[PDB]
RNA sequence: UAAGUGAUCUAGAAAG
C-alpha cells in the first residue's frame, strides 16, 4: 500500500460510498412518486442523499411535465413510470410517432443506451476518423448513431465488417437486442411505430422534446454556453461542428465539455418547450437571454 | 451587395494591391494590345471635382430613402 | 444648382439600378441582432484608436473617452 | 474633485452665463466657461446660441407661420438648421 | 543622375551615379529599401501562399481536420 | 571582336 498505516486507519473513509449518494435522482423520484411517497425528504433511506439533489430532480420532472407543481403525478408521469427508462429518452421515444419518425427514434434511443461504438486507437486516429466519417452526419451526432446502426443491419454486412470500419460489434449487437426489446414494448403499449420517407427535422424535434434542458449555444468567449445554469463548455473532441445544439452528456475533466451533440433550430426550442424557454426564467440578459430575445422578436413575430 | 465590385477604395485590398489588380485586369482584356485592325485603347483618369461638396440634402435624402 | 428635371432623371436611374438588383433596403436596426454588440465593439475600437497614442487629452476628448 | 463637464442648466447658472456674455461678449467662450465651474466653453456657447440669447423668440407660430413651417418640412426634408 | 537634358526626352539607362547622403569615413549604411519586400514579389508570393492555403483547406475538408 | 582613369557641399558665435 503506497500510503501510511495511519492514513489507512484514519484518513480513508469506511465506505463509498452507497450508490444513492453518487446519483442523480430523476428516475428515483419518479419511482418514489409512483410508489405513493408524498414526503420524499422523510423517506427512511439507510443513508439519505443530499436534499438539494432531490429538489433539483423534482424541478426537472416538473419541467418534463411528469409531475405538477404541487408534486403529484400527471397522466404523462403515470405513463412514463410504465417504461423502464431515463425519462428524457423515454419521452422522446413515446412522442416520436407524432413527428412521423418513430422507427428512426427507436434506433437512436437504442444506440444512446449503449457505449460509444466508434473505436479510435491512439496510434491509428486518422484511419479510424476516416471510417467514422463514412457514417458521420455533420451537425448531427444523433443522426450519426442512426446511420451506423442502419449500416450494421444492412445486407452488405460481412463477418469482420465491424473491425474493418472501427466499430465495436459488442455494443452494436447490444443496441440491436435493446432495439428489439424496445420495439416489443411499442407494440404492447400501442405506440404507434412510424417513420417518414425523408426528414432529419422531425428526428431533431423529437430529440429536443426530451433534451431541451440539455441545450447549449455557440458564443464568442466561452465556445458554447449551456441553457441550464449558464456554464462555459467546449465541444468534446470527438465532434467538430461546421449556433444551437442539444447534448447528451456533460463531461467534467480539467475543463467542461459537452459530448454527443446534434444541431437544432432554436425556433423549435421555443415551439416544443415554451414554458422552459420563457424569457422571464433567464436572469438579467446574458448572451443566451440576449440571443433568445432577437429570435422571439426579429426571427419569429415579424 | 450595395456597392458593386468596381468601386475601389473600400475593397479590402491595399492601394498598391488595387493598382496591381487594375494593371492585371488591363492586361487580361481579350486582345487589348493589338494595333493591327485599327484597335485603339484610351484610359481616362479624372477627378469628380467637389463630388461631396455639392450634394444637395433634399436629393441625397430621397436617394437614401431608396437604400 | 440641380435642375429638377436632372434630379428626376437621377432618381429614375438609381431606381432602375436597384430594381435590376433586387436590392432589399437596410432596415432601421431593431433589438434583433446577434451582431449588434459586435458592431458596437468595432466603432468603439475605431474611436479608441484616436486616443491610445496621445496620453494628454482635451476636455472634449476626455468626455468622448468617458462615453 | 476634477471631472468631465456636462449636466443641466440651473437658472442661477444661466443668469451667470448671461452676465458673462454681457461682460465679455459672444466670442470669448473660454472665459465665460471658466466663470462657470460646471459647464464647458462649447456647452456655454451652444446654450447661448440656442436658449439664452434674447434676439431669439419662443412665441407660438401663427397659422400662416405653421403653414410655412410644415411646407418647409415637405420641401426641405429634415434640414432643421 | 543620368544626362538631365537627354533624360527629359527619353528614358536612359542609368549612366552616372551621383553621391547622395555622403560622409567622411564612409561606412556603407544599408538603406531601408532593401529590407522591404517589393510589391510585385509580395503579390506573386501572396498568390502562391494563398493558393497553398486554399489547397490545404481542401485537404483539411477531405481529411475532416482543423488545419 | 570582349573591364575597371577621373568630377567629393558643409563646417560657428551672439542674441532670442
Amino acid at each position: 500500500r503506497l500510503y501510511t498505516e495511519s492514513a489507512f486507519y484514519n484518513e480513508m473513509l469506511e465506505n463509498t460510498v452507497p450508490e444513492i449518494q453518487r446519483q442523480n435522482l430523476s428516475h428515483t423520484i419518479l419511482m418514489l412518486k409512483a410508489m405513493g411517497i408524498n414526503d420524499l425528504l422523510k423517506f427512511d433511506f439507510m443513508d439519505p442523499p443530499p436534499k438539494n439533489l432531490m429538489l433539483n430532480a423534482l424541478t426537472e420532472l416538473y419541467h418534463l411535465q411528469s409531475l405538477d407543481d404541487e408534486g403529484k403525478l400527471t397522466n404523462l408521469g403515470k405513463e412514463m413510470s410504465l417504461f423502464p427508462m431515463d425519462p428524457t429518452l423515454s419521452r422522446s421515444l413515446l412522442s416520436s410517432v407524432d413527428n412521423q419518425c418513430s422507427d428512426e427514434i427507436v434506433t437512436i434511443i437504442s444506440m444512446l443506451s449503449v457505449q460509444n461504438v466508434f473505436y479510435r486507437p491512439k496510434d491509428r486516429q486518422l484511419e479510424a476518423d476516416s471510417k467514422k466519417a463514412k457514417f458521420h452526419h455533420p451537425y448531427g451526432d444523433h443522426l450519426t448513431l442512426l446511420n451506423v446502426y442502419t449500416r450494421w443491419q444492412q445486407a452488405n454486412y460481412s463477418e469482420q465488417y465491424c473491425k474493418t470500419n472501427f466499430l465495436h460489434f459488442r455494443h452494436l449487437k447490444r443496441a440491436r437486442d435493446v432495439k428489439s426489446q424496445i420495439s416489443m414494448i411499442f407494440k404492447k403499449i400501442g405506440l404507434k411505430l412510424i417513420s417518414c420517407h425523408s426528414d432529419p427535422d422531425l428526428i431533431r424535434k423529437t430529440f429536443v422534446s426530451g433534451f431541451f434542458m440539455n441545450a447549449a449555444k455557440r458564443d464568442s468567449q466561452v465556445g458554447y454556453k449551456t441553457i441550464n445554469g449558464g456554464t462555459e463548455v467546449g465541444i468534446h473532441p470527438s465532434s467538430s461542428l461546421y449556433e444551437y445544439v442539444m447534448y447528451h452528456s456533460i463531461v467534467l475533466t480539467s475543463r467542461e465539455y459537452m459530448s454527443q451533440v446534434t444541431s437544432i433550430e432554436p425556433q423549435w426550442l421555443l415551439e416544443v418547450a415554451p414554458h422552459f424557454y420563457k424569457a422571464g426564467d433567464a436572469e438579467s440578459q446574458s448572451r443566451k437571454k440576449a440571443k433568445i430575445i432577437p429570435l422571439h422578436n426579429k426571427f419569429a413575430k415579424d | 451587395k450595395l456597392f458593386p465590385n468596381w468601386i475601389k477604395p473600400s475593397d479590402s485590398e491595399i492601394p498598391p494591391l488595387l493598382v496591381y489588380k487594375w494593371t492585371q485586369g488591363i492586361n487580361n482584356l481579350s486582345e487589348i494590345w493589338d494595333v493591327s485592325r485599327g484597335q485603339s485603347a484610351v484610359l481616362l483618369e479624372t477627378t469628380l471635382g467637389e463630388m461631396a461638396e455639392k450634394i444637395d440634402f433634399t436629393l441625397l435624402n430621397r436617394l437614401l430613402r431608396l437604400i | 444648382e440641380i435642375t429638377p428635371e436632372e434630379a428626376t432623371t437621377i432618381f429614375s436611374v438609381m431606381v432602375e439600378w436597384l430594381e435590376s438588383r433586387s436590392f432589399s433596403p437596410i432596415p432601421f436596426p431593431p433589438l434583433t441582432y446577434k451582431n449588434d454588440t459586435k458592431i458596437l465593439v468595432l466603432a468603439l475600437e475605431d474611436l479608441k484608436d484616436v486616443y491610445a497614442s496621445k496620453v494628454r487629452l482635451n476636455a472634449s476628448e476626455r468626455e468622448e473617452l468617458a462615453l | 474633485p476634477i471631472y468631465v463637464k456636462g449636466g443641466v442648466w440651473t437658472n442661477v447658472e444661466d443668469q451667470i452665463l448671461k452676465a458673462a456674455v454681457q461682460k465679455y461678449g459672444t466670442h470669448q467662450w473660454s472665459k465665460v466657461a471658466s466663470l462657470l465651474q460646471k459647464k464647458t466653453a462649447r456647452q456655454s456657447e451652444l446654450r447661448w446660441n440656442e436658449y439664452l440669447n434674447p434676439k431669439l423668440n419662443f412665441t407660438e407660430f401663427s397659422k400662416e407661420e405653421d403653414a410655412q413651417l410644415l411646407d418647409l418640412a415637405r420641401e426641405l426634408p429634415n434640414q432643421w438648421r | 543622375a543620368s544626362d538631365l537634358s537627354w533624360s527629359k526626352q527619353t528614358d536612359t539607362g542609368i549612366t552616372h551615379f551621383r553621391a547622395g547622403m555622403t560622409h567622411e569615413d564612409e561606412k556603407l549604411i544599408p538603406t531601408i529599401f532593401r529590407y522591404i519586400t517589393t510589391w510585385e514579389n509580395e503579390f506573386l508570393d501572396s498568390q502562391r501562399v494563398w493558393a497553398e492555403y486554399a489547397t490545404k483547406r481542401q485537404e483539411a475538408i477531405q481529411q475532416n481536420r482543423r488545419l
